[PDB]
């Protein structure tokens, strides 16, 4: 897991590019990834 | 016998986390 | 004592709080 | 006084440019 | 002169109350802001 750096990533099939910076957030145990108001994935959960 | 369902039966339609929005 | 109801195709407006919890819904039809 | 979405819109290529005259200059 | 000055001062003072109490007073500027926001939101939601 490459943190704090601009990388390409693939979480379970959610492919994307950006910087991962360990958001606090409150994901319900079943919730895999989050989304902003514009329906763009702004948070993910590590499957490891 | 019959009864009113009121506003019950809502579930989470997906695994997506949404915060303080209306979807 | 158990209750049974049936699902139908519908549009719902669900409200999520800041914690990601569905706290209210509107049945559009 | 009487009058996160911005960042979300910015991440889709839509940005807002500041006016040339600031509110202080207009005042 | 004194009566005219007092009337002007009273009217100016009532301007503040008229603007502050009425929430619909500045509807034109807020309409401009809301038109911009609605156009941007429509442009964003067209991506889905």
């Amino acid at each position: 897991l490459v943190k704090n750096k601009c990388v390409n990533f693939n979480f379970n099939g959610l492919k994307g590019t950006g910087v991962l910076t360990e958001s606090n957030k409150k994901f319900l145990p079943f919730q895999q990834f989050g989304r902003d108001i514009a329906d763009t994935t702004d948070a993910v959960r590590d499957p490891q | 016998a019959y009864t009113n369902s009121f506003t019950r039966g809502v579930y989470y339609p997906d695994k997506v986390f949404r915060s303080s929005v209306l979807h | 004592a158990y209750y049974v109801g049936y699902l139908q195709p519908r549009t719902f407006l669900l409200k999520y709080n800041e914690n990601g919890t569905i706290t209210d819904a509107v049945d559009c039809a | 006084n009487k009058v996160d979405l911005i960042c979300a819109q910015k991440f889709k290529g839509l940005t807002v440019l500041p006016p040339l005259l600031t509110d202080e200059m207009i005042a | 002169q004194k009566l005219i000055a007092n009337q002007f001062n009273s009217a100016i003072g009532k301007i503040q109350d008229s603007l502050s109490s009425t929430p619909s007073a500045l509807g034109k500027l807020q309409d401009v802001v809301n038109h911009n926001a609605q156009a941007l939101n429509t442009l964003v939601k067209q991506l889905s």
